[PDB]
Order: C-alpha cells, then structure tokens, then sequence
C-alpha cells in the first residue's frame, strides 16, 4: 500500500501546464484517490466546471460532479491547472538515528533546486528512501560529503547500513510503498567490525 | 543454495554452440586474475574459465544495452542498425563455482591487500559463475534469439533448444574454487562501461562474425 | 519552447555536454541527449536534446549532476519531465530538463 | 574567433600546470588519420569561477573513460599555441557522437 | 641517505602522549643520530635523568649524557615528551619549474590539517616527492585541481612528468632517502610532448 | 579517550563511512575500520575503527579523505598514528586519526 501525501503539502498555488514550481511534484491520482481530507479540501475550493492537471488523470470541478478521472503521465499538463505538492514535510518527530542494514542503492531521483535522492534495497523488496540536498534540510551542509559516497555505493554493488533521521518526511517519490527521510550518514557493511 | 542455471550471452549462434559449447581461453586458473579482468585482457587472455551469471535479468540488461549501442551506432552512420543477440541456458553442474565465494576466499586465504575491493563488488553484481575449463553441449538446454531492427524498432523473441542437451539433477559445487596467490602486478579492476560489466564476460561473448574498451572500475568509481 | 511540460520515458542519457551559458556567466549548461530506449531511430523520442543550468557560484554538483553523471555510466532508464523552457544545444533548441527519476519497471516506467 | 569543432576524437594528453599567476589544462584530442587538437582553459581571473575546475573534472572523466569526444575550440592566435577550449561533449561510451 | 631535518626544524618543547602537534611530527632516531646540529642543541638543554620519546626510540638526555637509544615505532609515546620536528621549511629559492619526467606516484601521505604528499618513483626507486594542501602553502589555489590529478595517476598507476616548485621544502617523510616540495603541476604525456 | 598516541602499521582499510559530529553540526566524521595485516580475528586489532575531522564550512576534500579514498579503493596497507582521543561511531568508541602513511615495506611497516 502507498504512502499519502498529507493535505497540508498541497501547493496553493498550482503549478501552471505540468511545471509544479521548484521543489513541489505532480500530486498522482492514486495519491489524491487516497487522502481523503485532500478530496474533501478540493469539493470546497474547486470553482464550478473548472478541469485539473495531475501526473496521471485529470480532476474536473464539482459541476462536472468533481473527479479524479484517471489518464496517462503527464496527459493533464495540456491544462493549465496543475496539482502540485512540497515534497518536504516537517515530522515533527525527534532529531535521532535509525538505520537500516544490508541495504543497498538504488533509483537515483533529482528535482531541479532540491534533493538527490534513493531508495535502499535488501533483498528485492525496498525498505527505505533517504535523501541529501544542500538547499534546503536540517543536515544541508552534510550534503557534499555524503553525495560523494551515495554515488560510490551506487556504481559498486557496494552493501550499507544507512543512518536516517526522521525529522524530515520527503514525497520526491510519486506512489511509493516506502517512507523517505533525511540522510545522516552511511557506512559500508563490515561484518566483522559488526555493522552489518 | 548453489544455482541450479546460469545463463550466458552470447554473439555466437545455436547451430555453434549446441554443437561445440564454450572453452575457455586459457590455463590461468587464478581466480583474482579473472575476476579482475587481467586474463580476460586484451592480449592478456588465458582464464580457464567460461563466465555464466545467474541472473538472467543481468545478461538480458547487457544485451539490451548492446541492442541500443547498435542503433546509436547506425545513427552516427557506423552500424546498419539491426541487432542479434543469444542467451543461453545452462545446467550448472558441480564444475561451475561462483565468483564471489571463490574472491572472498582467495582473500581471506591471502589477505586483504591481497585482492582488490571493487573486483569483488563486481564479482556480486554479476552473479558470475565460474565454469571452469568448458561448459558442453550437453548443459546448454535452450537459448533465447533476439533479433532487432533498430530502424523500424522491431525487436524478435524466438527460443530453439538442444537435443544434445543431457538432463541430470546438478547445482554448482558450493566449494569455492581456490587459487594459488597471484604474482601479476594487477592495477585495477578492468570492467565495460555502460553498463559495467566484467572484462571477462563483457569480452568472452564477442567473437569473429574493433577494440572494446575496458576501463579500471576504480578510475571512476568515485567521481571526479 | 513548448506550451506544457512532456514526460519522456524508458530514456537512456546517451550523452553529455558541458557548454557556457551564453546569456549568463554565473552559469553554464550541461546538456545531454536522452534517447527512448529500443525505440527505432525514426521515432521521435530517438534523439531528445536536453539541458540544464548550474550556477557556476556555487561549490560541489548539485544533485541532477549527480545522478546525470551515476545514470549516464551506468545508462540508466529514466523518466524525464521535459520543457517547458528551451535551451540550445548544438545549435538546435533542446528543452529544459527539470526533474528525473530512475524508471523502476514497467508500473511507472512503460 | 574561427571556432572548429572536432568529432570522435580521443585524449591522449591531459596536463595540468601553472601559466604565470594563472594555471591551465590541455588536451590533446587525436584522431587517427587527422593531427593533433590541442585544447587549453586557464583561470578566468574572476574567482568562484566553477567553471576551471568543473570542465577540468570533465574532461578527466573523458580521459578516464577513454570515450570519444566531441571538442569546439576557439582559434589559436599564433601557430604552435593551442587553442582556446570552449565546450565538451563525451560521445556514448563504446559508440561515436553522431 | 636520509634527508636530515635542519636544526632550526624542532619544536621549542617536545610534546605529550607522543602526540606531536598539528603540522609537526616525530622527530627519528635515524634523522637526530645524523643530526649534528640537534644533538648539540638536544644535550645543552636536556636536564635531569630526563628520557624522551623519538617515533622509533629514546632519548637519554641530561645526567643520562645525550644517549640515542634505539626502539619501537610508537613504543616511547609511553613517556612524557615526544621531540617533534616541524615538516615546513620556507626554503627561500627561486620559483623555477623543476620537472621529474616519467615518474609514478606513490607512498600517500596525508595528515590532520596539513598536506598531502606523494613520494614519486621512476625504476621503484624514489626522484622527488610532492605535496598539496589547502590550508597552508603558496600554491593554496592549485589544490583543487591538483588532488584531481594526484588521484587518477595513482589508481590509474598512470605514468607522468610532475613540477614542483623548490621555494619549500617538506619533512613530512620519514627518513626521508629524498627530498620532498610542493606540488605545481602534473602532466599526463607525450613523450616529448610540448604539453609535459 | 585513550593516554597515548597508538601507532600502528600494516592495516587496511576495509570499511569506510560518514556520519555527524555529534559536538556540532559544523564539522562531521568520516570513519572506518581497519585491519592489521595477519591478526587473527580475534585479535582487536583485526578491527581497529577510527574516524576524522571535516569541517563543513570549507568546502572540497580533505588530503586525508583524498588519500583515504585512494588506499582504500587500493586497499593499500598502512601506518596509523591514531589517539589519544576517541570518537563515536557506529555506537562505539573508535581513535581518531591524526596522520597516516602508506606502507612501502618492513622496513617502515614491521
Ligand atoms: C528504524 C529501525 O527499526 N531500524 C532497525 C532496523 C529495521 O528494523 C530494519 O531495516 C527492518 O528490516 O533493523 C536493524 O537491524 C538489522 C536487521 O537484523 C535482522 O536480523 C532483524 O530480523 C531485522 O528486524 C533488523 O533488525 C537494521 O539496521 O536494519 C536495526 C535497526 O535498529
Ligand atoms: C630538477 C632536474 O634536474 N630535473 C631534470 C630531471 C631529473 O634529473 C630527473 O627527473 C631525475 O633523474 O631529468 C630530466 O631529464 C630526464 C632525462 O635525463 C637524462 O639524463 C636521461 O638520459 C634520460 O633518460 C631522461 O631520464 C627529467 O625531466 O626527467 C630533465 C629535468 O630538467
């Protein structure tokens, strides 16, 4: 099951023919399908018979009885009204390590002025999404130095357990079935030292 | 569990191969050599041995990549643009050992300077299987044609099999191969770029029907 | 330009450019040319120019150069949101690259 | 500024050194029938300028890759001297740049 | 053959736990046993049955006499006073472009908050050795550009033709069996070629 | 931390890692483990961690980072002063690292 976007990240300001402004996304329907409130915020806000760009379907305004008919990527930029959403969301939660073993790298994303970022494997089955942005981020000044080595793990099969922080909730991943943080720290799996 | 199947692409046709299988280019069984490209070298080649992967997802990206080389190829006004390509299934018996296993070990046999860290990162995305000596006809039960015609985008799937193919329940020996200690000064690891692949692999499968460029994973594994 | 933001595919970087941005010299450009993987070399999607800014104040490689540079070796399948802004590489207009994410498979990537 | 641009070369030589107060790199981009491109970029003086260094990794990973590459370099004012390096392209690793 | 640190090199007080300061180090038995200069300076300072910890030894100073006693690497950082040599001499000679032609880096060296050095070879034995750094030199700038370089020959095992600058002069090698300046260029050549 | 500098020879780098200084978020580590060449495993010094200073403000790569990457990548032996002090990495204490030099025989790595 995906992860939904929290009603709060939806941009006021709706990006214009498909281009969701810097470091906002295409809000996905099977996102904007799954949050409820969103939907509901939209019954309220959408004018009478007005149509809306998404990264899949199309959102036609409450006259036209208000839905979230389905359609192919980026088919709903032909309309300037577009869904966007701030792919940062505040958690709220502690500033502490968490970490994941054994993982390794995998789907490099990059927006325009935001983050890099990737989703660690074990195994097949995708366990965590992190990510490193020297623009914005609690940890902004650590982006340099990690995204030199997110790289070298990346190109080698290269295993890691990687230090996450949860201070900080990203949505750069459109439909995703794993939870993206802020990047800490990564360190190659060493068995013998015991990390791994 | 050691695999049961390893796959193998291939630019050499079934009439050949089922007929013949592979042989390996050489004597030197030294796995570190192999597994870091040295007897795989161009004007370097003796590995005795016939790289496989069991992962056929890997050997289809390789071809699918080597596919759209041709077509970039044609486009530049160097290839006709049309691609043939073959995968090959093999019953990896007890002859067949992996080449991670075998790395790690002739490490933790010789030491840690002994046996370069990439070459085994390598070793680990390729899932490479060493067949040691040969690998005959007898164990290449099918093999997958892909044609493809870059100017039209057509790309045809067709599966012949091997009658010579002798059916018997095998896995790969899970005994590492062990080698004796290399004595070749070796720089890197010599590795295909995009994708990487193993100068081994990557080079065993062209045959006669220009030069490849290999490249040492380690000049590029840290950008610059 | 273009009116609204394309959405390529199964892309490949098949290739890569440095160039100074002839209008800005804070800035220059780093382009490239996505190709449809498999697609024929008729298609239209068989040859898509691309570039993008990166302002030459800055220390590092912000992250597109990143994964630009980590997808191009590894060649790399993507899904590149296109436009609407257009530069000019090789002479010819190529469309503003603003965002790109590794196709995971047939789902989000046909 | 006769600016040229020379197709699926390689670089044979790549050197780094000081000009004065200034430094600079050069390439020497071959191709086999053809002569040699020698290409330079030196500090633009102005600092923060990325761009030394920036073309100057570039132009390592063209020379590690050992792909072909595809040079647009300004006109050299006297005969011997290299000229002016002004844009890089890497062509597809293992093919040419059409 | 060893290259030995001039008098004016040392540290006015050695230091403790064998922990010679920031861009200084461990003075050797070898390099003080050579050195006329310092053992001098050495016994008409040294009091008391004082003893003092050298990289590969001890030093027996005072009522001792001035003995030179031979050790372990590390091993005398037991003791209180560790003799340090500093590693920068501002040679004071001419900005001239000394070339060492087909040589092949190695020996890295590197330490917290100096340079970073490379003693290049040519037939395995040593010619000249080379160092960058950012922090502390003349050629600040060029670092950069030169770590760059330094790098790809030395995985590469790529032969070159290094230039230095003589105008200072490095002991940051131990038992130095050559001499060691800073890093000014670094030519991946031709032989011959008007570019080296 | 510990009472002296250590200093110890013929390790290898084997792992390598990064992570912040928990003091400050101006400066960060950039640990590792290394081994001492023919120590058994149980030997403590056939995982010997340690970790560096890199400050967050000067942008670029530290010598010592610059030389790790390549003896690492290399693995090529070593000589490690590391000491007094102690750092926290993977949860643990490991000695900081001061100055290293690459290993060139027995004469200089017994
Ligand atoms: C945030 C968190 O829970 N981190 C755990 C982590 C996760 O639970 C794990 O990624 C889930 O897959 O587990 C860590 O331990 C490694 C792993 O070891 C297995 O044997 C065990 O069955 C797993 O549950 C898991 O513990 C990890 O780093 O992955 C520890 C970490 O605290
Ligand atoms: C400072 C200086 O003297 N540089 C010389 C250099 C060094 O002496 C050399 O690197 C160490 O031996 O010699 C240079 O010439 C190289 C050249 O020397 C001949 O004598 C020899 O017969 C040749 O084979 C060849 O090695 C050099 O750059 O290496 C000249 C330089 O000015």
């Amino acid at each position: 099951g995906i992860v939904i976007p929290p009603k709060a990240l939806f941009t006021q300001q709706g990006g214009a023919y498909g281009r969701c402004p810097n470091g906002t996304r295409a809000l996905t329907v099977a996102e904007l399908r799954g949050n409820a409130e969103l939907q509901t915020y939209l019954r309220q806000i959408t004018p009478g018979w007005s149509i809306y760009g998404l990264y899949d379907g199309t959102y036609l305004g409450q006259a036209y009885g208000g839905i979230i008919k389905d359609a192919p990527p980026g088919a709903g930029f032909i309309y300037r009204e577009t869904f966007c959403i701030t792919t940062i969301y505040k958690t709220g939660q502690p500033a502490a390590d968490h970490y994941y073993s054994k993982v390794t790298a995998t789907r490099l994303l990059a927006s325009t002025n935001s983050r890099l970022c990737a989703v660690f494997v074990r195994d097949g089955q995708s366990v965590i999404g992190a990510c490193a942005s020297p623009y914005e981020g609690r940890y902004r000044d650590m982006y340099d130095a990690l995204r030199r080595l997110l790289y070298m793990i990346y190109m080698s099969g290269l295993a890691v357990r990687v230090h996450v922080s949860k201070e900080e909730q990203y949505y750069d991943y459109e439909d995703a079935t794993f939870q993206t943080y802020a990047l800490t720290g990564i360190s190659l799996c060493n068995p013998a030292a015991s990390i791994c | 569990d050691p695999p049961a199947t390893v796959y193998r692409y291939d630019s050499r046709p079934p009439e050949d191969v089922f007929q013949n299988g592979f042989t390996a280019w050489g004597n030197n069984d030294n796995v570190l050599e192999h597994l870091t490209g040295r007897s795989c070298q161009v004007g370097s080649s003796n590995s005795a041995f016939v790289s496989t992967s069991s992962s056929r997802r890997y050997t289809e990206v390789y071809l699918e990549h080597r596919m759209q080389e041709a077509v970039e190829a044609e486009r530049a006004g160097r290839g006709t643009g049309h691609f043939i390509g073959y995968i090959y299934e093999v019953r990896a018996d007890n002859n067949f050992y992996g080449a991670a296993s075998s790395y790690f070990e002739y490490v933790d046999t010789y030491g840690d300077n002994a046996g370069r860290i990439l070459a085994g990162a390598l070793a680990t995305y390729q899932s490479e299987y060493l067949a040691h000596r040969r690998i005959p006809p007898e164990n290449i039960r099918r093999v997958t044609r892909v044609y493809h015609n870059g100017i039209t985008g057509e790309t045809t799937t067709t599966e012949y099999s091997n009658a010579r193919y002798v059916s018997q329940q095998t896995r790969a020996n899970p005994n590492p191969y062990t080698s004796r200690r290399s004595v070749a000064s070796i720089v890197g690891t010599l590795v295909r770029m995009a994708p990487v692949v193993g100068a081994c692999m990557a080079r065993q499968a062209e045959s006669s029907e220009e030069a490849m460029v290999l490249v040492y994973y380690e000049s590029i594994a840290y950008s610059f | 330009d273009v009116p609204y933001v394309l959405v390529k595919t199964n892309m490949v970087v098949t290739s890569v450019a440095m160039k100074p941005y002839e209008v800005t010299p804070t800035r220059m450009l780093v382009c490239g040319i996505a190709a449809k993987l498999g697609a024929a070399a008729s298609s239209p999607d068989a040859h898509v120019p691309f570039c993008f800014g990166k302002d030459l104040k800055r220390p590092g490689s912000s992250p597109m150069e990143v994964m630009l540079r980590a997808v191009f070796m590894q060649q790399r399948p993507l899904r590149m949101f296109l436009g609407p802004k257009q530069l000019t590489f090789e002479g010819k207009p190529a469309l503003e690259l603003i965002r790109m994410v590794e196709c995971s498979g047939k789902q989000d990537c046909p | 500024l006769p600016t040229h641009l020379y197709k699926n070369f390689t670089v044979q030589e790549l050197a780094l050194k000081l000009k004065g107060k200034n430094q600079e790199f050069c390439l020497t981009a071959f191709m086999s029938g053809r002569s040699l491109v020698r290409a330079c970029l030196s500090d633009a003086g102005h600092e923060h300028d990325t761009w030394f260094d920036t073309m100057l990794g570039f132009a390592i990973s063209a020379y590690a890759l050992k792909s072909r590459i595809a040079l647009t370099v300004e006109d050299s004012p006297y005969p011997g001297t290299p000229g002016d390096l002004l844009e890089l392209q890497i062509c597809p690793l293992n093919g040419y740049c059409e | 053959g060893i290259v030995i640190p001039p008098q004016e090199q040392i540290t006015q007080h050695g230091s403790p736990y064998g922990r010679c300061a920031n861009k200084t180090r461990a003075l050797t038995v070898a390099e003080l046993r050579g050195s006329g200069d310092l053992q001098e300076y050495l016994r008409h300072v040294t009091r008391g049955w004082s003893i003092f910890a050298l990289y590969d030894g001890t030093y027996l100073g005072g009522e001792y006499g001035g003995v030179i006693k031979d050790g372990t690497p590390g091993g005398a950082f037991d003791l209180k006073t560790t003799f340090c040599i500093m590693t920068t001499r501002n040679t004071g000679q001419p900005a001239t472009d000394h070339y060492y032609s087909n040589v092949t880096a190695t020996r890295l060296l590197s330490s917290t908050n100096s340079r970073l050095c490379a003693v290049f070879v040519r037939s395995g034995q040593p010619v000249i050795g080379a160092c960058t750094s950012p922090y502390d030199g003349k050629y600040w700038s060029m670092y950069s550009r030169l770590r760059k370089m330094l790098y790809l020959i030395y995985v590469a095992g790529i032969s070159v033709r290094v230039h230095v600058s003589k105008e200072e002069q490095y002991y940051d090698y131990e038992d130095a069996t050559f001499e060691t300046y800073a890093l000014t260029g670094i030519s991946i050549c031709n032989p011959g070629s008007s570019l080296c």
